[PDB]
């Protein structure tokens, strides 16, 4: 049972840069390695077979080498389309095993988020539940910390984050932190503040509202 | 051109059975070894089964052998995966692959291992004893706390739905740039929730209407909720 | 003899009819001069050409203006070699006599429809190699196999393992009338007096695994190389009984007429794939 180990799992780079993706096996797989590209929500596209042969139509900037236990996929001059996920496959034996993948992502300049806060709708409160949403819009890098405060009291375990993929044009990220309370708990407090800490912000920003 | 089109994905309760399809066109279907590969959502790929050109010989991963059965009908340009006794651990997106690239040999099995050159679009197979539930759609109203610098951020919240997916559009496709439909989050209740936001000009918040078109095909839900301040 | 019809495909002298190590069993005219030409009727699985003292694979296109390139057809317009199976089937879509052909037979026919040096009145048809690595048919410009008195020799190698050397005469029903896969728990024998007996005169060479035995049998197999003279017509040491338990390769040059059910043996032929076993 051959274990493919693909490293690094995440690789940030700028356009025009050379990147290499290493994929290694616990035992010899001879030369039966294939490389694939997968965009989010789309089927994989084959790049390399036999560890060094390009499929028809693959751009010449793609190239690969290796044999035995050491394999590497190289992109000589990145283009905006190339930023995607890549994984290797070994087809020397059954079971066929894959690499866990490498997420290649673009490297842009720091960008502060646009922070917005949305109170729960009257329609939802009529159902006994209240959801307070905080929106961080078009920021970079991806790292960001969102702390919920209700009447200046920190909240823990009752918020869930979600982050979009890097924008096809901005190269930015967007995040939603949703605070889910009951109707009873929501009507006991008055001030709901969303605090964001990010690299592009000199000091933490706070967007808030008063119930009513 | 070469196409691999799949069908049959859906929600199955544990211990149940499902049949997935893979129909090929643009080539002679009988010429190619084929594979079934599943991608556990968020994780990496995992090989499921292989079938030879004539269908004589089959190979299966340890985790599915005895439960899954791959078969093909080259006259119909079709391949099938019969999944029986499904477990929650089988929940993943199942791809079919046309295996043009031949690799290593397996003795005494008499089957070669292959790498695909074309993949199907994928079908999501969800195994869970939970019941399909249509979403609730609540508006994220454009306020003064959402207006900033001549643009306003509005959205709508799709809450408490199972199983994935949901498909949110805006003004029936008029707004396509700046749309951020976030990934779904599984909640403590076992249901999913999702948000979608667009950025609109502030001047038109009263003049024009903004409508988010949510879709949940498993529950046959197709809603149009207007977001207003 | 109840083995007559089953063993017909191991009558290599009949179902192949030409050399295996070196296949030059026919002659053809190209602009007056007469040249030699592969003419075997069965695929030769696992066969390639080693370019002694060269890092150039023999499927590299020939030098286009010798050391630099290999044996394969040079690039053309439209491109004819290499051509994938999907490309071949589409290219001959309107041809009725291609619809029921298979990938190996199609490669041989595609190579055979190439004009030699602008002589349309010539029965010279180039040989070819089909690579299962990517289902590509490589037309061979150089139809020579051995020159080791640019020095090269034919052999079976781990790298030549998805290849299949195809003459112009490969039959469309090679799937039934030619040897491809070796036989598990079977030993070649001669039907004598109503029972299958051992081959009377064989040469036993040590061979660590089945691959080495098949490589040996190929090396001693029928060779049309100069020393209609120098034409084997398929006669040679084309058969091998491999003892898996003792690691012994038992080679002989007489056609087998039955099979012995021995659990320690694998029956191989020079035409057979060096690894595949039913």
């Amino acid at each position: 049972d051959i274990q493919m180990t693909q490293s690094p799992s995440t690789l940030s780079a700028s356009v025009g840069d050379r990147v290499t993706i290493t994929c290694r096996a616990s035992q010899t797989i001879n030369n039966w390695l294939a490389w694939y590209q997968q965009k989010p929500g789309r089927a994989p596209k084959v790049l390399i077979y036999a560890a060094s042969d390009l499929d028809s139509g693959v751009p010449s900037r793609f190239s690969a080498s290796g044999s035995g236990t050491h394999f590497s996929l190289t992109i000589s001059s990145l283009q905006p389309d190339d930023f995607a996920t890549y994984f290797c496959q070994q087809y020397n034996e059954f079971p066929v095993t894959f690499g866990q993948g490498t997420k290649l992502e673009l490297k842009r300049t720091v960008a502060a988020p646009s922070v917005f806060i949305f109170p729960p709708s009257d329609e939802q409160l009529k159902s006994g539940t209240a959801s307070v949403v905080c929106l961080l819009n078009n920021f970079y890098p991806r790292e960001a910390k969102v702390q919920w405060k209700v009447d200046n009291a920190l909240q823990s375990g009752n918020s869930q984050e979600s982050v979009t993929e890097q924008d096809s044009k901005d190269s930015t990220y967007s995040l939603s932190s949703t605070l889910t309370l009951s109707k009873a708990d929501y009507e006991k407090h008055k001030v709901y503040a969303c605090e964001v800490t990010h690299q592009g912000l000199s000091s933490p920003v706070t967007k808030s509202f008063n119930r009513g | 051109q070469v196409q691999l089109v799949q069908s049959g994905g859906g929600l199955v309760k544990p211990g149940g059975s499902l049949i997935i399809s893979c129909e090929g066109s643009g080539y002679r279907f009988s010429d190619y070894h084929m594979s079934w590969i599943r991608q556990v959502p968020g994780k990496g790929m995992e090989w499921v089964a292989d079938i030879t050109t004539k269908g004589d010989q089959t190979a299966y991963a340890d985790s599915v052998r005895g439960r899954f059965t791959v078969s093909r009908d080259n006259a119909k340009n079709s391949m099938f995966l019969q999944m029986n006794g499904l477990k929650v651990e089988d929940t993943a997106v199942y791809f079919c692959g046309r295996d043009r690239f031949r690799g290593g040999y397996n003795y005494p099995s008499d089957i070669y291992s292959h790498a695909p050159d074309h993949w199907g679009q994928g079908q999501l197979v969800t195994v869970s004893s939970a019941s399909t539930k249509g979403p609730s759609v609540f508006p994220l109203a454009p306020s003064s706390k959402s207006t900033s610098g001549g643009t306003a951020a509005l959205g709508c919240l799709v809450k408490d739905y199972f199983p994935e997916p949901v498909t949110v559009s805006w003004n029936s496709g008029a707004l396509t740039s700046g749309v951020h439909t976030f990934p779904a989050v599984l909640q403590s209740s076992g249901l999913y929730s999702l948000s979608s936001v667009v950025t609109v000009p502030s001047s038109s918040l009263g003049t024009q209407t903004y409508i988010c078109n949510v879709n949940h095909k498993p529950s046959n839900t197709k809603v149009d909720k207007k977001v207003e301040p | 003899n109840p083995w007559t019809e089953y063993m017909a495909k191991y009558d290599i002298e009949e179902v192949h009819g030409s050399g295996i190590r070196v296949d030059l069993g026919e002659d053809a005219e190209v602009a007056g001069t007469q040249y030699r030409l592969p003419s075997g009727k069965c695929p030769v699985f696992g066969k390639g050409i080693i370019i002694e003292n060269s890092n150039t694979a023999f499927l590299t296109p020939v030098a286009t203006g010798l050391k630099d390139g290999g044996f394969a057809f040079p690039p053309t317009e439209p491109l004819m070699s290499p051509m994938t199976l999907d490309e071949m089937r589409h290219f001959y879509k309107d041809n009725k006599y291609v619809k029921n052909l298979d990938e190996l037979t199609l490669c041989s026919r595609h190579a055979g429809n190439m004009i030699p040096d602008n002589d349309k009145n010539s029965n010279y048809k180039y040989p070819a190699v089909y690579d299962d690595k990517d289902k590509k048919c490589h037309i061979l410009y150089i139809a020579a196999q051995e020159n080791n008195g640019f020095c090269f020799r034919p052999a079976k190698d781990i790298s030549f393992q998805n290849y299949a050397y195809l003459s112009k005469n490969v039959v469309d029903n090679w799937e039934k009338v030619c040897p491809r896969k070796n036989l598990q728990n079977a030993k070649f024998g001669l039907w004598v007096d109503g029972n299958c007996e051992d081959i009377p005169h064989v040469n036993e060479f040590p061979a660590i695994d089945l691959f080495e035995c098949n490589k040996l049998v190929f090396e001693l197999s029928a060779s049309d190389q100069p020393k209609d003279r120098y034409k084997s017509h398929g006669k040679g040491y084309n058969w091998g009984n491999y003892n898996t338990e003792t690691q012994k390769c038992e080679i002989f040059n007489v056609k087998p007429t039955c099979l012995i059910n021995n659990a320690a043996y694998i029956a191989t032929t020079a035409l057979s794939h060096p690894i595949e076993v039913e």
